[PDB]
């Protein structure tokens, strides 16, 4: 896809910020947050958080970063 | 329900339907949903006023030559955004409500980047992270300069805003070179060495011949950047970064005044950040919060605190040694002489720090090395508010210290705090202050508005003016700069963009204005 | 006798009687005996094709001012200069003939030279030897960069015209720092932070807010400068010259690579010259008379003989070495490996060439030392003729290469000599070739108008253009550029002065072109 | 006057090129060459040398360079 996978995305993007070592966002990692959630905070922002529109990160790349959040460890 | 200011239903919609038959449906986006991300702002005013009309994203150069002709013919005003990230200077939402966006963000091809002549070729879309992962896999020996979001914003984008870095390339424009535009009549113009066939200069060369007019565009609503290229610097074999903590508020002065000469002569290359220390406490991810729950600014006795229990300084120095061993080795010696004269400021290297935090990321940011660490300023008041009130200086200690009191008092009177650090070039200084607030909080949305007016009020009083604002303040400091540049940037934009299609209110520029 | 194109003789008495009413007597001179100094060129024309019709000596902004209203009044086009001293590129004469020459000479006042912040703010009839003068007096620890003419050349005419010099500070437009500009319709403008009222940053931060229009004045008829503010070098405690000779032609390839990692890194931080070895033999005051009387070009044969006889090389590098002794004494030591690595050219220094020429010159040139020395060039052939080409190239040594053999068929050709040097940048080197021919022999400055044509002709197919040209040329080159480029400058041209008074035909930027 | 005395300009301009060390121009220095030659040769400019407007080097300033190059020796 556009990310090609949503460990991809993760790394390049939200882990900047949501990775524990980091700690600017909360830990999204094994948290079992909803694709339906994620999608609103991406897409509408989140007070603090930025908000990216569909050219930088796709429907498709959100549906595989909600996915690779849940399947990880807490 | 949003549409262009002075168009109707009608036109906007035959617009929509050109639009679709040049782009495809879907790169023309018009609904609600699809257009939130855009409207997300950090400024003390609700979204409706910087909300867009529509969204388009063009991949070529042909389909912005014809997004323009179709704008052309009816008068729809397109504001450009490449990366879109720039906050705390109005995001990628546009000056005025109801504008198009020309999101650029899918043109992201790297043309070249030359490992021998040290220079970059970029698209409009292109990321900081995109380049460094793209250096890592081709092994190039070239190091990046970029701006402190870095892995998610782009060369194009903040070069066209004037941003800074904090490489020995850290004044992005000054290392530009060359770019193409594309006019409000269609034509597509290249600076430089650019508009002669078989050119292999257009990255060498800046000026070129006749008038040069790439500074011309930027900060400005001229013309739709398209290709833009930039130096990069060879990566040195030894880079050695450190950092330099004082403990008075007052030793501003001979701070400044004894790093001048070091900047000058290039004995310390790059660009320096003297931060404050509720700076520093923003960006080691210490909240607020955790200090106090008081109303009003922070007091004098909780951030001695915060200096006692964490090791900060009042102002916190970090600079870097660039070069071979041998190099570095001697420029080290001469710094450190300069600071054991003074008597003042204890000396931390990378072996005493390393791994901690924020020394790991101010290392990291001067070898250009990704990471978004910063953006725990955010978090020091929460609520997603946020500007930049950016004056210019002197690099001259006794106008940091006036800029600094001048600053601070304005912001306490609003109950804000004065979390702030110095950029620093060999003559000049962007004192750039971080105007930090709970945009979730209607009265203090009302009085962080009416605090960064006072502040630009306060500070032109003493001559002195931003050298880049947010949409909602750029007509305003426009007014800082006097009627005859006002008058001379007006008839330019008659010029060249006859219809005023191209972002109105961009640096305070629009045809509606009498100039 | 001579009048201005399409203005009646009576239109011009008006103008005149006006100027006189304005400036006073003394200060308007249209007798031919007072132009006469005006129309002296080395360029390949009479002097009737660049004749002027009159000259008006200015002192003050409100005189520049009331000069451009009477101008605007008798659709009358005026040429300015500051100090004049263009040689090689129109002189002090008009780019068309019968345009009144503004005359900035006597405007000669140094605003101020800020010893700590390192900046000068200076008029336009300010020379560089004025300036050397003013900081030896005042015991002021600052070092002046210069063209060649040094003394007699000035710090604003080189800059509006882009020229070059030999210190760290040598790429003059680079370091220029704000200025201010008369507009056609009478308006005082001022670049960068110029505008702000009670302002002490105009020449301490380049940009300013908005667009920054440094960049379109310079090469360009749309404002004549009355002050500009640039960057100055702080002296450093030691300078080391030195000298690289080089036997073969060919050694160019492996001298400009080699070089570049060192100009990139900065460890040479100043503006390098190759001289080729009939450019090193005019410096140094040899005379082609002197070794062959023989028609046409000097040949292979003697200039090896030249080679024996003196001790130049094919190519001669100039560099030097600022800084702390411990910092010229480690880049010195880097130096001397990469060239005792290459295994080619002899090294020489202060110690062992100290007061012969050229070494001598160069070094005081890379000092900001005044001199005149380089001026043995129009001794080579003699006659007076002179006219710069100077393509662009990228500091890579197969496109050096690739351009010395291109401009030394044509010019060998025309029986004209291959006299050059590359002034080289980090990425870019100027290549600088001077075609010198005599003057007074009507068939040899024929043959030189040819010659420089197929200059243009030939570097253009092979997708190089010039950063400057003469007078005579200066629409031609105007075309290298392509039609977009031009066409946006008429446009800008036509907003800034619809009269078409300010030097009408610089840089071909001329409102009688159909563009 | 606008150079003080014919020294000065000597110094500042001219001797740059016609300095006996320097070797640009021919030798001036105690060569009798009349006020009224110079002042032809300044105006007109001659082959390789340059020629200087009045605004420049002044008719007062000119002959004050020729009554100073007289005077030196040979
Ligand atoms: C929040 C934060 C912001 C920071 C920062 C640290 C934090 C925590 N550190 C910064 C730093 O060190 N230096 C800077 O210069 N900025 C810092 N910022 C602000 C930062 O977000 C911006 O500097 C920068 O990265 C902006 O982002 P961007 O690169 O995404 O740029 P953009 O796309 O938003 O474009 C900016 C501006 O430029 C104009 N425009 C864009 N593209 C074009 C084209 N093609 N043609 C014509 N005009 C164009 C437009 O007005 C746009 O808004
Ligand atoms: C003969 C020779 C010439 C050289 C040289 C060596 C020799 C032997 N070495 C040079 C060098 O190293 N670097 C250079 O950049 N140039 C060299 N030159 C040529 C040299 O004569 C010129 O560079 C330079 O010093 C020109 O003389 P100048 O300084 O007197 O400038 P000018 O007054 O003639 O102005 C030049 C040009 O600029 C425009 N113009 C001037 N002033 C204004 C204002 N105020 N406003 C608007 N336009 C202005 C105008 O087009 C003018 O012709
Ligand atoms: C730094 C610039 C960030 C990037 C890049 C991303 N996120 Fe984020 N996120 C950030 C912050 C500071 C916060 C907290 C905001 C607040 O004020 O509370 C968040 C929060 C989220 C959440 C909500 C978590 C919760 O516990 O409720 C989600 C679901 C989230 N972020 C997702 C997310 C994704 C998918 C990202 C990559 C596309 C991403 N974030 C990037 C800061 C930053
Ligand atoms: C270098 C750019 C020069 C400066 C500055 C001045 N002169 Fe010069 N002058 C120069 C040259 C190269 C020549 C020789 C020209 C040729 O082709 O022969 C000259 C010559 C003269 C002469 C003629 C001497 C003779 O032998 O007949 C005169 C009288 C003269 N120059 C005067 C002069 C004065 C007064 C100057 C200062 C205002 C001056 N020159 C400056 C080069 C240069
Ligand atoms: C860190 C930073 C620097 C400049 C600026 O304008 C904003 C933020
Ligand atoms: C020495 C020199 C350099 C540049 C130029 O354009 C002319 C002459
Ligand atoms: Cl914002
Ligand atoms: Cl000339």
């Amino acid at each position: 896809s556009q990310w090609g996978s949503g460990k991809n995305l993760y790394d390049k993007v939200c882990g900047h910020c949501h990775k524990p070592e980091v700690g600017v966002g909360p830990v999204l990692e094994g948290r079992g947050l909803p694709e339906a959630y994620i999608k609103d905070i991406v897409r509408n922002g989140f007070r603090a958080m930025p908000a990216f529109p569909a050219s930088y990160v796709d429907d498709e790349s959100l549906t595989q970063v909600a996915e690779y959040l849940s399947s990880l460890p807490a | 329900a949003v549409l262009p200011k002075g168009v109707t239903q009608g036109e906007f919609n035959k617009a929509v339907q050109k639009f679709r038959a040049l782009l495809g449906d879907d790169n023309v986006l018009v609904e609600s949903d699809q257009l939130v991300p855009y409207n997300k702002i950090m400024m003390p005013v609700e979204n409706a006023a910087h909300a867009p009309s529509a969204a388009v994203t063009a991949t070529t150069v042909e389909q912005v030559q014809g997004v323009v002709k179709i704008c052309n013919e009816h008068k729809i005003p397109i504001w450009t955004i490449s990366t879109g990230r720039n906050f705390g200077y109005g995001s990628a939402a546009p000056v005025q409500r109801g504008q198009v966006i020309l999101d650029l963000k899918k043109m992201n091809k790297i043309i070249k980047i030359d490992p021998e002549m040290c220079y970059a070729l970029v698209e409009p879309g292109v990321t900081f992270g995109q380049m460094y992962d793209y250096i890592q896999e081709n092994n190039l020996p070239v190091m990046l300069s970029f701006s402190a979001p870095s892995a998610i914003a782009g060369p194009v984008g903040n070069t066209m805003d004037r941003g800074v870095g904090y490489t020995p390339y850290g004044e992005h424009f000054m290392m530009q070179c060359g770019m193409e535009v594309v006019l409000a009549n269609g034509d597509v113009y290249r600076t430089g060495m650019g508009g002669v066939p078989g050119s292999n200069t257009w990255q060498i060369f800046k000026w070129g011949y006749g008038p040069t007019l790439d500074g011309m565009f930027t900060q400005a609503n001229y013309g739709i950047c398209t290709k833009m290229g930039f130096w990069l610097m060879p990566k040195p074999p030894v880079f050695k970064p450190f950092e330099v903590i004082f403990e008075d508020e007052a030793d501003i002065v001979e701070i400044v005044d004894a790093l001048r000469p070091l900047r000058m002569s290039n004995t310390i290359p790059n660009s320096v950040v003297i931060a404050s220390t509720l700076w520093e406490a923003g960006s080691a991810h210490l909240t607020r919060a955790q200090y106090t729950t008081e109303p009003g600014h922070t007091p004098d006795s909780v951030i001695k605190q915060m200096q006692k229990d964490t090791g900060m300084g009042a102002w916190n120095l970090y600079a870097a040694l660039y070069g071979t061993q041998e190099q570095v080795d001697v420029n080290w010696k001469i710094v450190t002489d300069v600071f054991k004269k003074l008597g003042k400021g204890r000396i931390v290297t990378q072996e005493e720090a390393g791994d901690t935090q924020p020394f790991k990321y101010r290392a990291q940011l001067m070898s250009g090395v990704p990471n978004l660490q910063e953006f725990g300023l955010y978090n020091w008041r929460g609520g997603g508010g946020s500007m930049w009130f950016a004056p210019v200086s002197e690099a001259r200690g006794s106008e940091c210290k006036k800029q600094a009191a001048m600053a601070k008092r304005v912001l306490h009177k609003y109950g804000l705090d004065y979390v702030a650090e110095f950029i620093v070039a060999p003559r000049d200084m962007h004192h750039v202050i971080d105007v930090l607030y709970d945009r979730t909080n209607p009265e203090e949305t009302k009085r962080a508005d009416a605090c960064f007016n006072e502040l630009l009020d306060e500070f032109e009083k003493e001559g002195y003016a931003v050298y880049r604002v947010n949409t909602r303040f750029q007509d305003r400091v426009a007014q800082s700069y006097g009627p005859v540049k006002r008058k001379l940037e007006h008839a330019i934009k008659r010029a060249v963009d006859p219809n005023n299609i191209l972002a109105p209110g961009r640096s305070g520029i629009d045809l509606n204005n009498d100039f």
